[PDB]
RNA sequence: UCAUAGGAUAUGAGAAGGCAGACCCGGGGAACUGAAACAUCUAAGUACCCGGAGGAAGAGAAAGCAAAUGCGAUUCCCUGA
RNA sequence: GACCGAUAGUGAACCAGUACCGUGAGGGAAAGGUGAAAAGCACCCCGGAAGGGGAGUGAAAGAGAUCCUGAAACCGUGUGCCUACAAGUAGUCAGAGCCCGUUAACGGGUGAUGGCGUGCCUUUUGUAGAAUGAACCGGCGAGUUACGAUCUCGUGCAAGGUUAAGCAGAAGAUGCGGAGCCGCAGCGAAAGCGAGUCUGAAUAGGGCGCAUGAGUACGUGGUCGUAGACCCGAAACCAGGUGA
RNA sequence: UGUGGGUAGGGGUGAAAUGCCAAUCGAACCUGGAGAUAGCUGGUUCUCUCCGAAAUAGCUUUAGGGCUAGCCUCAAGGUAA
RNA sequence: UUAUCCUUGGGAGUCAGACUGCGAGUGAUAAGAUCCGUAGUCGAAAGGGAAACAGCCCAGACCGCCAGCUAAGGUCCCAAAG
RNA sequence: GAACAGUGGUAGGAGAGCGUUCUAAGGGCUGUGAAGCCAGACCGGAAGGACUGGUGGAGCGCUUAGAAGUGAGAAUGCCGGUAUGAGUAGCGAAAGAGGGGUGAGAAUCCCCUCCACCGAAUGCCUAAGGUUUCCUGAGGAAGGCUCGUCCGCUCAGGGUUAG
RNA sequence: AUAGGCCCAGGCGACUGUUUAGCAAAAACACAGGUCUCUGCGAAGCCGUAAGGCGAAGUAUAGGGGCUGACGCCUGCCCGG
RNA sequence: GUCCUAAGGUAGCGAAAUUCCUUGUCGGGUAAGUUCCGACCCGCACGAAAGGCGCAACGAUCUGGGCACUGUCUCAACGAGAGACUCGGUGAAAUUAUAGUACCUGUGAAGAUGCAGGUUACCCGCGACAGGACGGAAAGACCCCGUGGAGCUUUACUGCAGCCUGAUAUUGAAUGUUGGUAAUUGACCUUCUAACCCGCCGCCCUUAUCGGGCGGGGAGACAGUGUCAGGUGGGCAGUUUGACUGGGGCGGUCGCCUCCUAAAAGGUAACGGAGGCGCCCAAAGGUUCCCUCAGAAUGGUUGGAAAUCAUUCGCAGAGUGUAAAGGCACAAGGGAGCUUGACUGCGAGACCUACAAGUCGAGCAGGGACGAAAGUCGGGCUUAGUGAUCCGGUGGUUCCGCAUG
């Protein structure tokens, strides 16, 4: 039984998935430090009491409630507001 | 008794 | 054995050394001295006895 | 016969007060040019053996006080 | 040449060989196996062969142990671990 | 002797390292039971004998040597029910007829005919499987024990718990034996400090601890480790021998 | 072709086929190391009850093996998360 | 409304999956093909239906009954019911 | 005891039990019949347990606890027995026939007659090897591929002589 | 009864021999012949740890090893590896 | 002619025991010839002692063709004997889950005596035949797999024997000669004899081709042997020689980053589709301050399609060290000044995750850079640019240091 020779692919590579995106929900309580969003670039901007890390990670600078919110016409931010106290 | 056998090479 | 994955102990570094001249003391807290009588001369030999 | 201690493990782990196993970190031998100061600062500190690993190895350190 | 080698004779409850399928002290000494392969390493100075025993053998009366107010031949058991 | 009881226990309960196998080194079986006592069946009969049937002996001879018991497979004789128009993993549920009569039960045997229904095991995504294993019956035949570890449960004692060797003592219990072991304190690579300690310049922060207290000895059980380690099975490797 | 002999296994012997060396030969036979090792195949014996998977991820000289995680179970807690 | 969920500890097994529907790749928009995603069933699930038929449709067997109602699928005869 | 709910299951986890041998302590049974074995229409949710009769002819239950060589249907498992195939394949190169005899019995043993086969052997001698198989008398269970009065077989005796 | 079939032509091996006991008898092996090469004798080569041996009671016209394979005609080029 | 080589295959033979294409082509033989013989030569891939080409004789050799001959065949017939068959005697075996064991079409682990629907079939044998029971026999030799063996190879690895070579011991005496050291020690050559050697001769032990002794002779501090050392060394030994894979081999791949597949969280496979990485930058880093890009049109010396200049239009059609994606014009793009935070100690809390690792981080302290200050700064718009442990090196060190220092 004859078997035709076959070629090869020059593809077959991919990097590890980086588990990007939202890490806390709108309206969820977070502690200071909590990563809110992982991203390349600013898909979402740091709002009130939120920071942008060296790799564009958005994180809560205080304890409080996460609010994702429209930032002008085209953009989005995420903010953390203190609880009513 | 065969040289090779059943379903030989 | 982890089926050929480098075992955890081999992945991690050896640390430190053992002192030949290490001294371990029999420790006694104050609560244990409270069990003796008043004005007692508490000594190692008495504690041990 | 008595169980023999695993001597490699005994040279690398230590039992804590609550019966956890203290360990050092990997990646602390060489190639420090390729690791950030943050990494190097963190790998310097001790760590604990994980739950999954502890169940695998606890009997190998049974004799250690 | 002396002599020696060699030869002859006499005397010897002199040796020889066996045997415990054991234990003991020596000479020689594997490999499978484990290491998830393998060579250092392991198995193991084991099995086996050889020599020598003795009722036991071997060791033994400090060119020792230690680091005390020290101990006081060796062997073996417990422990150290 | 909380060892074996004739496939066990020695290979060997017996004339066994025999018989038998192999040139040899070497391998290596099977095979126990009359009865309390031989009282081991005088005599008669069929038969050449074997073997029987009587008669005797004996508690028993259907204990007569192939001799305690005497299962199953397997082989027969007799016969209650069924069976020569039927398509069958063989049963099961329904069911007349015929034959019986019990641990007396809404009983037993047989079964015309009707419905349903592709063994068991192993291994598989999936096996009625046209995959594997078993002729049948019987016997034998596979997670054990020791010493350590750990957890649960139990018991004793409890910030303590416990002895080993040894000595005495039934090969015993037990008494003695505190050397040793674990625990009551941790942290640190270590010196060391100590309810703290390490890192650090730090009265910072952080790690591990304390505060937030239970262990230890023994036993049963589960699991692990070292041992052949649940049982059976290679091809091979090495050592010392036996063979032209 | 007879008789008597010689060579022995990490070895003999070979007018060479890896042939032959006691019906055994790419390394004889016997015993022992030895219950070698076997991530492989087969097998693993009474009953009922409660609960009840997986056939995935990661890493692996790994791919029909293993380890940790996932999913099962038993206990004790927390408790209502 | 429901009764799970978490922690710690003891004990596992599993790491060959199958088909079906739906969303993709590979293939020839072949395969009872292969490889993912997602739901189901089988696996480890007997019963009824689909003639027979692991994976489809209906549906989850603690036992007994010569009671009743239904599901899918059916109701001329085989074969229960027009 | 009520109610309510639940009770398919492989790997596997957990629980509760059945039975086997042995031991200890109670308590018993048994020659007026133990265990084992055979039979039955009995009992328990299962493992299993009784009762009755027969055989058997001397040992054995029960309770509680302990300890295990503790349960078999599968291993092309080991050993033994016995089937199936089956009254089947086979009965191993070859010339016998008849008469007589012996005998419980005769194709098969003995005798006779003719016939047939070997004859550089299928004859005579003798190695090695075997070891009594040799001779005589008696025998017929097994051996002999049938039979058997026969035999290389069984039992008794006997038999091998060297300057 | 017993007692060559023969011929024409080609491949391979010159020939008689030998071989896979038990699936191969051959074109394979051997062979006489060729050639290369080693060996001055306690030879070289070979067996053996060694002693001791074979070689050989031989001595280069001899001995060992490699390749070729009667005979005939022949056997070119390359010493970089 | 040119390139290359150590040299480019001579003689002879050639579709061959060698020729894939191939039944090459032509001729012969036959009615017809993929075979055979003779020629030819595009020799896939003959070729000169792993000999080339011939070759009488020889062959249980292989090949092609003839004569003779025939049951080889057309095409089979009859006969003899041995079995088979019947009777009497004797009496195995392999196999075997239990079987009351039809056929067709279908179904099903995809090829059914046994399942479904039909069709057919009274019960029991005997002689025959082999279609099926995936018949029996032998745990498939092929193939794959096992981190299973064994035999064999070598420029696989590591060893060992053997062999060669040196030092040193056994091992001494002279002589010159030539190196450090003006008189002392090494190296070298030659000579000696007395160790050692003799598989030389005579004598003796002694009836002895062993051995020993004695005396000659030869050789000689060499050889041999011991210890140590280097070289050589498939002669021999132990072993290794990956995995994935639409079977294996061969090809390709193996870690990291980006995108798509990926089903609008995250994750998600294939030897699916595309690309990158194993760095670079002393500024291309930090900060303060200032800024705006591509391209086009029009004008203008050299000067063009396009150099520099000017105007106008100009969400970016540019740039962002580098792949891609996500971002970026209050720039993250461009320019300039000053700098070294491309800091040390850390770190609430998070993400990711089997583990090992990986990521983000406000904030605190120390001491700084830039800034008037606010403040920013623990490298770079973000996401690759990397590798555990063991072992070893280097620097530091209020640590240990086997009686004590
Ligand atoms: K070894
Ligand atoms: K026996
Ligand atoms: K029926
Ligand atoms: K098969
Ligand atoms: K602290
Ligand atoms: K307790
Ligand atoms: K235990
Ligand atoms: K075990
Ligand atoms: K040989
Ligand atoms: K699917
Ligand atoms: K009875
Ligand atoms: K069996
Ligand atoms: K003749
Ligand atoms: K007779
Ligand atoms: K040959
Ligand atoms: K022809
Ligand atoms: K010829
Ligand atoms: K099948
Ligand atoms: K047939
Ligand atoms: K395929
Ligand atoms: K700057
Ligand atoms: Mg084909
Ligand atoms: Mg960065
Ligand atoms: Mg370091
Ligand atoms: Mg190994
Ligand atoms: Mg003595
Ligand atoms: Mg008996
Ligand atoms: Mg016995
Ligand atoms: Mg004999
Ligand atoms: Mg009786
Ligand atoms: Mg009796
Ligand atoms: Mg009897
Ligand atoms: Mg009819
Ligand atoms: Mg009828
Ligand atoms: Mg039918
Ligand atoms: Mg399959
Ligand atoms: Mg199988
Ligand atoms: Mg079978
Ligand atoms: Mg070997
Ligand atoms: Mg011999
Ligand atoms: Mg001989
Ligand atoms: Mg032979
Ligand atoms: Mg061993
Ligand atoms: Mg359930
Ligand atoms: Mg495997
Ligand atoms: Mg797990
Ligand atoms: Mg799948
Ligand atoms: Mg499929
Ligand atoms: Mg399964
Ligand atoms: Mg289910
Ligand atoms: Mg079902
Ligand atoms: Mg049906
Ligand atoms: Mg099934
Ligand atoms: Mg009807
Ligand atoms: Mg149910
Ligand atoms: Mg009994
Ligand atoms: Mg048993
Ligand atoms: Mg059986
Ligand atoms: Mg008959
Ligand atoms: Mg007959
Ligand atoms: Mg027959
Ligand atoms: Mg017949
Ligand atoms: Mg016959
Ligand atoms: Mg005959
Ligand atoms: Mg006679
Ligand atoms: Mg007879
Ligand atoms: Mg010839
Ligand atoms: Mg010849
Ligand atoms: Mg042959
Ligand atoms: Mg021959
Ligand atoms: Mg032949
Ligand atoms: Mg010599
Ligand atoms: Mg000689
Ligand atoms: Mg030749
Ligand atoms: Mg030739
Ligand atoms: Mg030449
Ligand atoms: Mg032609
Ligand atoms: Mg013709
Ligand atoms: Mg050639
Ligand atoms: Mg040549
Ligand atoms: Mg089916
Ligand atoms: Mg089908
Ligand atoms: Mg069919
Ligand atoms: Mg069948
Ligand atoms: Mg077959
Ligand atoms: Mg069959
Ligand atoms: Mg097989
Ligand atoms: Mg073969
Ligand atoms: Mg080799
Ligand atoms: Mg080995
Ligand atoms: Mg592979
Ligand atoms: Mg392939
Ligand atoms: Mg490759
Ligand atoms: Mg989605
Ligand atoms: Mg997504
Ligand atoms: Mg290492
Ligand atoms: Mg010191």
């Amino acid at each position: 039984a004859s078997k035709k020779g076959v070629g090869s692919t020059k593809n077959g590579r991919d990097s590890e998935a980086k588990r990007l995106g939202a890490k806390r929900a709108d309206g969820q309580f977070v502690t200071g430090g909590s990563i809110l969003y992982r991203q390349r670039g600013t898909k979402i901007y740091p709002g009130e009491n939120v920071g942008r890390g060296g790799d564009d990670t958005l994180f809560a600078k205080i304890d409080g409630t996460v609010k994702f919110e429209r930032f002008g016409r085209d953009r989005k931010k995420v903010s953390v507001y203190p609880v009513a106290q | 008794r065969l040289a090779l056998g059943d379903r030989a090479p | 054995f982890e089926g050929g994955q480098m075992p955890l102990f081999q992945r991690l570094p050896k640390r430190g050394f053992t002192n030949i001249n290490r001294k371990e003391y029999a420790v006694v807290n104050l609560d244990k001295l409270n069990g003796f009588a008043e004005g007692t001369e508490v000594t190692p030999e008495l504690l041990l006895e | 016969p008595k169980m023999k201690t695993h001597r490699g493990s005994a040279k690398r782990f230590k039992k804590t007060g609550s019966g956890k196993l203290k360990r050092s970190h990997a990646y602390t031998s060489h190639l420090f040019a390729n690791k950030s100061q943050k990494q190097k600062r963190k790998l310097r500190k001790s760590a604990v053996v994980s739950a999954g690993d502890f169940k695998r190895i606890k009997q190998m350190l049974a004799n250690i006080k």
